[PDB]
């Protein structure tokens, strides 16, 4: 083996092979094991030399070093800067979440608030013209019968009714305007955090690059 | 000095928008004010605004509406108002006519205040009591009805055989088989008793209480028996009344008689709640009773008359609704006939939120799934990098599209530029009538959303978002002249019996024996039963794949194997995957704890599925479904089409059995504002509250009271937050006085347990508790005849804030395991408490009464002068209650709920425990609440912890008032329950790494994949041996302690 599960697994995540302990070995998710000592080529010279010649349906080794960007405690630090970096970066990633979060709930609720809107101004359009049959049905008589005891109260309904539907359609109006800022607010808090993940990816890699070189603070 | 004098300019105070999840009766404003403006539209043309009451019925307004109409013009052409009916918008967004008009206005939801006059439009008014289900639901039934999607119309009309089946199995013995589906027999899955229960009766023997009631009614009659644990209730119901009649007058020939005529007349009933023994079992085996023995409780029933029993249960009636080569087909083509191999037309997403500047370049990556891949991902091109991105290619998958598995889904993405994914989507690439997918398809994806750095994400669930505001994404699914559908039965079979032949015939040499006669290998016969014992996610090597799958057909004999086989097999081939089928079709059934793992996200093909089904269906009783039923509901997401085997099984024992029912209506229901399960569950629902009966109108109640305990617990965390305690507590009084309240939260089922009835308020009692969400404590009379001899005062705890479904969780396993010790002997008394998520984080709490904090126990012993807390407190404190013969058994109590408890919470890996995290009860029983991260989250930030470490003060209490507590003997028998019970939950590991991997389905962030699950491996170790895994939890336990766990065992 020449020394010059759960935490291969984890390790293997992000990458489009390594040897491990248990057969005594396993090569790696696709497990193979080294069973397949006792064998041509002491352990290790099988690992230089690859995979379809045995198997039917069958480049990258992994043990970084992790120098390529002389201590002991200054690089402990190096974890203590970095790891801060990390968790006010990981900090500020799950708070814009629950923004993420909130908002979509709260434009989802505008939509439905604006199908309630909609659907109740198709009421009130549908109420001044159920007068125009019923009212002018009975504006027969016009001018006599008493001069206007009827038909200039009937007015005063139809101006408060068709000034109401002016106050919905502003309200409506309001919201739906409301609604266009935040589904752009909520576009743009999408924005932001595809440029976090990635930089956040990369410093809890670098975090691990100071953490393996090693092997209170945080 | 202090900051090196370096000012922060971007600090401010002000806001901070820096709390350092969350509408009511209108539209954004929660309480509607006591007297209000409403305008009332009629078939005048007239828009009359009356001053109604908040609280005042329909029928008030209408009856005050018809008199001020009298006031306004047009009046003779208004009808008699007992021909009309009102109607309005609602903040869901319908037109909802509101028929029970005994109903308030604040109970409406009516987004703006107004009514509408109209007549009974649909004079089958019975029938628009779809508006029950509605509310029961959480939608509105019409919006199904316009639902395009012919699966949804499919699902809806087919879904009703279960229905109809199940209410005619509901009235095949009535009016008993009523009573069975309404108050089913609430019994353990073993008859026999472990040896520890047994012993506290000499030999097989409990005082029983039976009780009575005969005119003037007034009074009741203890009938105290003493007969064997299992003689069965029609027994009891005997030898109660023998003691009630045996007299002076009465021969022993004319005794027997009576008894006779009275026995079949009576049924007995739990006293001060609704539990019915109903059908023979022993007594024992009814958990009141068990509870009764182990409690040191002498079990009071009651004779029941059945008249009166059967007098309560109503007519169910169900009814189906207004939804009631030989084919256009032509079976056009098999899906073995084509000859390309897969490809699939990518084209355009049209629109990404990328900035231009710092992500470099983008492209949609697609694979082809079963769960676990079978070809290389095939990435597209990358191109108009973050502005405006359009392919227009194909993607050739390598695989024949005769392969395609049954199951077989494409998994996308579309990722950056260094990677990392941005939105994502699935499609089953058969649709749910077995026909490969063609044409053009619109796939709006899905945010990732947290967490997962995963490029792909195929764990998640099939189908577009339903939401359009999304990154959608358009593309071709290839078209073979002709409809194509997967093949028949007939042709499987058929093909494997072929390939089987095949083999049979087959050379000398083939790389010796890669993937491949009867010469059965003794050492190999070993290694397949070495393999057959390992957990689920002991990953297996493709050596081993090979080596079962050349066995398949020895496996057989050993048929636990079969998860391991199954995985083994590749879906990739159709020659392979046609011969599992037919060893599939002929298995022998395996036990449901193992057939769950087959319902899990690994195990997506139907008939794999189907069989799992199938064991379920025979070997799965009541009380184990019931005790799995949240798990069962969470793997109906994994689940392609709506339609399926474990649907309808599901349906039918909820259709069954209204306890089940009842968990079954509030699980899909506490999951239904998540839109991803939404119109699967709600379809659900809507089949179950159709078909339920009158439970429907119980469910109703116990929803109409969570939504007002939902609205006033909004109101006090938000605009009554910075208030004091004082002002809060005014509030919430006089918010419970109004009439609505009194309607709606007094006579109904506690949905923690509807055994238990809720009765009228005792307001004096409750209150809001100190906690920040604002949880209310609440406290009803039971209503119970017997009330007397069970609790006075049922009270819970409602809690709207937190995220229960985790703590819903642990306690469930808690449980899962008190019952795996109970059963092999060991006495391990948890408490698992009552839990319930009932929505997006709102739930409900059971108290448990004379229990406090250990915090609590200290400031009460805590000597006046404030300088330290003396450890002996608890000890003392624990001594005042517990006097005499008690005080060992109170001891014997705690250090074995102790012990149980410190093994769960190490294996668990819950939340660290503190003081404020531990409860003791009078009798002594120690229990933890609040459990937190389950499975070791805080580990994400920087080991295997020891979460319950025992502080000076518990061993104490282990090892009675004592100096060097670690010596004591007390203290080693404490050891050897820890030793003992740890290893019995590791022999029983599978169950729940199942449990848990089922769980997958869920939102919860402490389950996001099979390698969160991975901890509880480690801490059962599983990759060990027994005797290494006890020496690593004697080791774990030695290290958080400082000392004391080095010991060795007699017996292996
Ligand atoms: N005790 C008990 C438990 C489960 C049962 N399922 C059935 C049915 F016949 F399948 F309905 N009968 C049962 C009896």
């Amino acid at each position: 083996s020449l020394q010059d599960r759960e935490e291969v697994n984890e390790k293997l995540r992000d990458t489009a092979f390594l040897v491990r302990d248990a057969g005594d070995y396993t090569l790696t998710n696709k497990l193979i094991k080294i069973f397949h000592p006792l064998t041509f080529s002491s352990v290790v010279e099988l690992i230089n030399h690859y995979l379809a010649q045995y198997n039917p349906k069958l480049l990258y080794p992994v043990s970084k070093y992790q120098q390529d960007q002389d201590n002991i405690e200054a690089v402990g630090k190096k974890l203590h800067e970095y790891n801060t970096q990390f968790q006010e970066k990981s900090r500020e990633y799950d708070r814009l979440y629950e923004e993420y979060t909130r908002t979509s709930q709260e434009i989802q609720m505008k939509r439905t608030a604006i199908e309630a809107f909609n659907e109740t101004i198709k009421i009130f359009e549908e109420q001044c013209q159920t007068q125009e049959r019923y009212s002018k049905e009975y504006i027969e008589k016009f001018k006599r019968e008493g001069n206007e005891k009827e038909i200039q109260r009937i007015m005063h309904n139809y101006d408060k009714l068709k000034s109401r539907i002016s106050e919905i359609i502003d309200s409506r109006r309001r919201l739906e305007e409301d609604l266009k800022k935040q589904a752009a607010e909520y576009r743009e808090i999408d924005k932001r955090m595809n440029s976090i993940k990635p930089d956040l990816i990369q410093l809890r890699k670098t975090r691990d690059q100071y953490l393996m070189w090693l092997t209170e603070w945080l | 000095s202090y900051y090196h004098h370096h000012h922060h300019h971007d600090y401010d105070i002000p806001t901070t928008l820096y709390q350092g999840p969350r509408s009511g009766e209108l539209w954004g404003i929660h309480l509607m004010p006591p007297r209000i403006l409403v305008e009332c539209l009629l078939p005048n043309g007239m828009i009359v605004t009356l001053e109604c009451l908040r609280e005042a019925t329909l029928i008030t307004i209408k009856h005050e509406l018809f008199k001020e109409a009298r006031k306004y013009p047009l009046h003779q052409l208004l009808q008699d108002e007992s021909s009309y009916i009102f109607v309005s918008v609602t903040q869901e967004a319908e037109r909802e006519e509101f028929f029970d008009e005994t109903r308030r206005l604040c109970d409406l939801r009516l987004f703006q205040p107004f009514l509408k006059v109209i007549e009974p439009v649909g004079n089958r008014e019975e029938k628009i009591l779809n508006r029950e289900i509605g509310f029961a639901i959480g939608m509105p039934v019409c919006e199904f009805d316009m639902v395009k999607d012919p699966e949804v119309q499919d699902f809806r009309r087919n879904i009703l055989n279960v229905c109809k089946e199940a209410v005619d199995l509901r009235d095949l013995n009535s009016p008993h088989s009523r009573a069975m589906y309404v108050y089913p027999p609430n019994v353990e899955s073993s008859p026999e008793l472990p040896k520890h229960i047994y012993n506290k009766l000499d030999k097989g023997q409990i005082i029983v209480v039976i009780w009575v009631i005969v005119s003037p009614n007034n009074d009741k009659q203890k009938y105290t028996l003493k007969i064997n644990h299992d003689c069965v209730p029609e027994q009891v119901i005997a030898e109660a009344i023998r003691k009630k009649t045996r007299s002076m007058l009465l021969s022993s020939e004319q005794l027997k008689l009576c008894v006779l005529e009275y026995q079949g007349k009576y049924i007995l009933k739990v006293c001060g709640c609704d539990e019915y023994f109903l059908e023979k079992y022993p007594l024992s085996q009814y958990k009141y009773i068990r509870s009764c023995i182990m409690l040191g409780r002498m079990p009071n029933l009651m004779l029941m008359a059945k008249e009166s029993l059967y007098s309560q249960l109503p007519m169910d009636c169900f009814t189906m609704p207004s939804y009631s080569y030989m084919n256009g087909e032509t079976s056009t083509k098999s899906l073995w006939v084509i000859n390309s191999a897969l490809r699939i037309k990518i084209l355009c997403a049209t629109y990404v939120n990328v900035n231009i500047r710092d992500i470099d370049k983008i492209y949609v990556r697609t694979g082809i799934y079963h769960g676990g891949e079978p070809l290389c991902d095939n990435v597209n091109t990358q191109r108009v990098p973050c502005s405006n991105p359009r392919w227009n290619e194909w993607l050739n998958y390598d695989i024949y599209i005769p392969d395609l598995p049954r199951a077989a889904r494409l998994c996308l993405s579309i990722c950056s530029v260094e990677h990392c994914p941005l939105a994502w989507g699935n499609i089953n690439l058969f649709d749910y009538t077995d026909t490969l997918v063609s044409g053009k398809m619109a796939l709006n994806l899905w945010p990732v959303p947290h967490g997962l750095e995963d490029l792909l994400n195929p764990i998640g669930v099939t189908g577009s978002n339903p939401n359009k505001e999304t990154p959608c994404l358009e593309l071709e699914f290839d078209w073979f002249s002709s409809v194509v559908k997967f093949p028949d039965m007939s042709v499987i079979e058929e093909h494997a019996n072929w390939s089987v032949s095949r083999e049979a015939g087959f050379s000398y040499s083939h790389a010796g024996l890669s993937n491949r006669d009867n010469e059965l290998r003794e050492n190999d016969k070993e290694q397949l039963k070495a393999i057959s014992t390992r957990d689920p996610l002991s990953e297996i090597t493709e050596q081993e794949k090979d080596f079962l799958w050349s066995h398949r057909h020895y496996c057989v004999t050993i048929p636990e194997i079969l998860p391991k086989l199954l995985l083994s097999v590749k879906w990739n081939s159709r020659d392979e995957v046609a011969q599992m089928y037919c060893l599939v079709k002929d298995w022998p059934p395996i036990k449901p704890e193992q057939a769950m793992e087959l319902l899990d996200c690994n195990y997506p093909d139907p008939m794999v599925r189907g069989f799992a089904v199938r064991c379920l269906e025979k070997y799965l009783t009541d009380d184990k479904l019931s005790q799995y039923l949240i798990q069962l509901v969470q793997v109906l997401k994994y689940e392609q089409y709506l339609d399926n085997l474990l649907v309808r099984f599901l349906l039918k024992k909820a259709l069954t059995n209204q306890r089940i029912g009842h968990f079954f209506f509030w699980h899909l229901k506490s999951e239904m504002h998540n839109k991803t399960v939404s119109q699967r569950f709600g379809l659900l629902l809507e089949s179950y509250c159709r078909a339920c009966g009158m439970y429907l109108k119980h469910l109703n109640r116990q929803v109409e009271a969570m939504e007002k305990l939902i609205n006033l617990t909004d109101i006090l965390k938000q605009e009554k937050k910075d208030e004091t305690q004082k002002v809060q507590m005014k509030f919430l009084v006089e918010q419970m006085r109004r009439p609505d309240f009194m309607d709606a939260l007094q006579g109904f089922l506690s949905p923690l347990n509807p055994a238990h009835q809720l009765g009228n308020l005792r307001l004096e009692e409750c209150r809001i508790m100190s906690s920040a969400k604002r949880p209310l404590w609440l406290n009803w009379e039971n209503p119970d005849i017997m009330s007397e001899l069970l609790f006075q005062n049922n009270e819970i705890i409602f809690k709207n804030g937190d995220d229960l479904r985790q703590d819903m969780l642990t306690l469930q396993i808690i449980r899962i395991m008190e019952n795996i010790w109970q059963n092999q002997g060991l006495d391990l008394r948890m408490l698992p408490y009552g839990c319930l998520s009932i929505g997006d984080c709102v739930g409900l709490i059971e108290v448990v009464r004379n229990s406090h904090t250990i915090m609590q126990i200290q400031c009460k012993g805590g000597l006046k002068g404030a300088l330290q807390f003396n450890s002996h407190t608890l000890h003392q404190w624990l001594k005042d209650k517990n006097k005499g013969e008690i005080y060992d058994a109170a001891i014997d109590l705690f250090t074995r709920s102790c012990a149980g408890y410190c093994v769960a919470t190490f294996i668990l890996g819950i939340g660290d425990r503190h003081n404020s995290n531990i409860m003791v009860k009078d009798d002594g029983q120690l229990f933890h609440i609040d459990f937190g991260h389950f499975l070791d989250h805080k580990k994400k930030k920087f080991r295997e912890r020891v979460p319950f470490v025992l502080t000076q003060d518990f061993l104490i209490v282990i090892s009675k008032g004592a100096q060097e507590c670690t010596k004591t003997r007390e203290f080693e028998r404490f050891q050897e329950m820890c030793y003992k019970a740890y290893l019995a939950i590791r022999q029983h590991a599978n169950l729940f790494i199942n449990l848990f991997s089922m769980m997958l389905g869920s939102g919860m962030p402490e389950l996001q994949s099979f390698d969160d699950i991975a901890y509880i491996r480690k801490t059962l170790a599983l990759d060990k041996t027994e005797q290494e895994a006890l020496e690593y939890f004697m080791k774990q336990m030695n290290d958080a302690h400082h000392g004391g766990w080095t010991t060795k065992m007699d017996w292996i």
